């Protein structure tokens, strides 16, 4: 018994004196391509592993950097708004401002 | 009317080419490739066959001496041996006890079956292409043999077709090849006049009928045994048989792109690579004016079943309103999906059904019937089988439409994050502006 | 022993090669080229020849009509005319005054002489080379036909020679050529199946013996004049004769590098371009031992007369002192001046004379006799003949030696200027140093 790899391009084999025989492979894979995102991811991975892994990690990295940058920008905006009150001797922050933005 | 298109060079794949000019209904031409042939230009270098050794009877001189003169023969070896006492069945051949001399010589010549069993050494060059093409349109069905080189111009039903040139300069043959019976090998060979004993090309000849021969097989002669009459010689075995024993792997079982090698003449068939440009000049008799063509209004498209596979596993229906029964040309404007029929019978019923094949999870493509167009978006489930015997009947494409489910999810996530970022940047802008106004 | 060199590809130029090895006297080889051939490999496209218009006797039907069906013949043209009253020498032909019908047809075929007179279209590819080389050394003087390919290995007197490959892939043939009789033309031709009337390629056949024919000559028929029995036709004259009239200028009187074009097969001869590499393997029997070769001591060279011309216009004298009479190989170790004799005879008198040719005003080189070397430098004068009937026998070198008059004057001027500049620079540096001291 032997095992022969059949890619999507096809395989031709010759055995003895019969005519050579050709075989082709369809695009079958596990998972379902129209459900929750994990099912789609696993279907695509079954069809093409390396490209799908690369795409997923790139998407995750981009989402993470975007969200972290925007959160840091909002924090910096809060700090810039609230700093001039702390440098002022005495005085106080309006309660509306201290409720809208967390002011210790 | 002049037109140009590009068709893939894969055998058995139907091609629909769309033609549309003002003042006439659109038309679709079915073009297919039945077989392709790729032949190189060969110039012979030498041929090789098995050898045979010609050794005549020795010349024994009793009570005397002899000397031999050089001849002009392939690998002529001669020697004179002194002090011999030959014997026979009756008795001593010579009366003199130790004054005899034996002259021996031998040479080599091509075998008596060299015309029927030999291997040829060829040098390959630029290769030309021939093809057989089936053309269908209207009431025209014909197969023609063409040269794909941009020169041949064929006429099918008064329509001029020019093919080629091929878009890839690829050949499987190396510069030097060797041909034997029904096999070609990409093996380099020794140059003429410089063969080596024991290996390929130990005897060389410019052609089968040539009267010259170059032989180098290390013929050596030996002194005859005492009390004996014979001629002993040592010589390396024939290099042709040695080559035949372990020639290697033939190019027939190693040629890429799954294309078949045949000999007499040397050629490679069905070599699937590249694409062929087609230039066409059509007469006005094959078109139909708008006046005698049906008018289609308010036509929309929907899909019934879609399972993307190498077969035609897809059915889509088209609804329309017309004014008279007739025939129309139907076509798909994208290569994501490929249709099967080219002409559709339109009737007053208002519904037609067509088959198609695709290879993406969610294909979106625009179809056209007569002068009207519509869009078709679908979702197709993968097949359950693993191996099929036939080849793919679709162009390979996998990228889904931007309105597909996965694309929809990524678009939603991106839009949410973009709105979040826009809000953050707007807040920063207003904060810094009010701060600077202070 | 194995040696390698390069030799110019000029027909009739005597090349001298020097072989020097430890333990043996130097050897001088003479190599010359007598004829070079350059043949491109060709594939046929079609042939063209004058045509003939075949028209049969007209058909006349009295009181009846006829209709003619198309036939698969080259440019077949058939027509039917109504209302004819043909006349013959006896009188009228039919009672029906206006109920007769005439049927006329004509077509075009190849001439009966097309086999003996045709023009062929060819496509040119990479071209091989053939050469004939004469080699002299010692007592060996032989000519040999070789391929300048890097493949052929020839044996001459126990010595193995290999030529090629050429150092410049240049061919005087365009991609497409047309061959007729004994002339070749670098003209493009219309593609097969796309001939135009009145010019080259009005009729085309794939080969001389083929049966299919493609003709396009605008054979139009016209109605017969009243009271007549004939068939009138207007046809554009044959394009082959028209091409013959003003074909153009042949490549025979236009080919560059001064090489002659011959047909059957298509080839070029004596194309002076590039240089040929030579690889040789000599046996040890062709040399001479040092112990028997004369030893030369105290060798000096003087030049009596010099005149740089295409002839061997220069005489040099060598003085020496030996121990035994003999013959030794003499060579020039530079390129500016080329010698004529390869071997010279040395006697106890101690004076030999040699002839040489040069092209520089002040040639300086090294002359090697047997085993010793000396330097030769002289001054020459130009010749007086403006035009000569033989090719130059010297490699074209014009740059004078550094010891010549012109370069000597340049050196003197440069040295004076440099010394004066150095003096000025030294004075300034001294002044700035003494100033910086304070
Ligand atoms: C002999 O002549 C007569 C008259 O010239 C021919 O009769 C004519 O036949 C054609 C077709 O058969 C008709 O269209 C005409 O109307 C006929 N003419 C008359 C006056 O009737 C007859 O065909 C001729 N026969 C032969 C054998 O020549
Ligand atoms: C075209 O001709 C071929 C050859 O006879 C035939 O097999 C094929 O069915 C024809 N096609 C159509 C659509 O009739
Ligand atoms: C070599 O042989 C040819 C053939 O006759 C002759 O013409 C030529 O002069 C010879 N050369 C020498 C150097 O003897």
């Amino acid at each position: 018994e032997r095992t022969i790899p059949v890619p999507v391009d096809g395989m031709e084999y010759h055995w003895g004196n019969n005519d050579p025989v050709r075989l082709w492979s369809q695009l079958t894979t596990e998972g379902k391509p129209h459900g929750w995102p994990h099912q789609i991811v696993q279907y695509y991975y079954g069809l093409y592993p390396a490209a799908t892994v690369s795409a997923v990690v790139g998407m995750s990295l981009l989402a993470l950097i975007s969200i972290f940058a925007s959160c840091y920008m909002l924090v910096a905006a809060r700090s810039k708004c609230l700093t001039p009150y702390a440098l002022t001797p005495g005085a106080a922050v309006p309660w509306t401002l201290g409720i809208l933005c967390c002011a210790p | 009317y002049e037109h140009s298109t590009v068709m893939p060079n894969v055998v058995g794949f139907p091609y629909k080419a769309h033609i549309e000019r003002p003042g006439y209904s659109p038309l679709t031409l079915q073009m297919q490739v039945v077989e392709t042939s790729l032949e190189p230009t060969l110039n012979l270098e030498y041929i090789t066959c098995e050898y045979k050794t010609v050794v005549p009877s020795p010349y024994v001189k009793c009570c005397g001496a002899s000397e031999c003169s050089t001849k002009e023969k392939p690998d002529y070896q001669c020697k004179v041996y002194t002090g011999v006492y030959p014997f026979m069945w009756g008795g001593a051949y010579c009366f003199c006890d130790s004054e005899n001399t034996q002259l021996s010589e031998a040479y080599v010549d091509r075998s008596d079956v060299c015309r029927h069993d030999h291997a040829s050494a060829y040098k390959a060059h630029t290769a030309s292409l021939k093809a057989k093409v089936r053309v269908m349109y209207g009431n025209v069905n014909q197969t023609v043999d063409v040269y794909v080189n941009g020169d041949h111009a064929v006429t099918i039903g008064g329509t001029q077709f020019i093919f080629g040139p091929l878009s890839s300069a690829w050949t499987p043959f190396d510069n030097k090849i060797v041909v034997y019976k029904d096999e070609v090998f990409n093996q380099d060979f020794p140059p003429y006049g410089s063969g080596q004993p024991g290996r390929f090309g130990d005897i060389q000849s410019r052609t089968v009928e040539s009267n010259d021969l170059y032989a180098n097989t290390a013929l050596k002669l030996a002194r005859p045994s005492p009390g004996m009459v014979h001629v002993p010689y040592t010589q390396t075995p024939s290099g042709f048989k040695y080559w035949l024993k372990e020639k290697g792997t033939a190019l027939n079982t190693k040629a890429p792109f799954g294309c078949q090698i045949k000999t007499n003449p040397v050629r490679a068939m069905n070599c699937a690579v590249g694409n062929i440009p087609v230039s066409m000049n059509l007469p006005d008799s094959a078109f139909t004016r708008i006046v005698e063509a049906p008018t289609i209004i308010d036509l929309t498209c929907t899909v019934a079943t879609c399972t993307h596979s190498s077969d035609f596993g897809g059915v889509l229906t088209l609804t329309y309103k017309t004014d008279k029964n007739g025939d129309c040309s139907v076509h798909s404007h994208s290569n994501v999906a490929t249709l099967q029929e080219a002409t559709a019978k339109v009737k007053t019923a208002g519904k037609v059904t067509l088959h198609f094949s695709t290879a993406s999870a969610s294909p979106s493509f625009v179809v056209s019937l007569c002068s009207a167009r519509a869009t078709c978006s679908a979702s197709c489930e993968p097949p359950k089988d693993h191996i099929v015997p036939y080849a793919a009947s679709h162009s390979n494409v996998v990228f889904p439409d931007m309105s597909g489910t996965a694309l929809s999810w990524v678009q939603k996530i991106s839009g949410g994050l973009g709105a979040f970022a826009i809000g953050a940047i707007l807040v920063l802008v207003v904060v810094t502006c009010i701060g600077l106004r202070r």
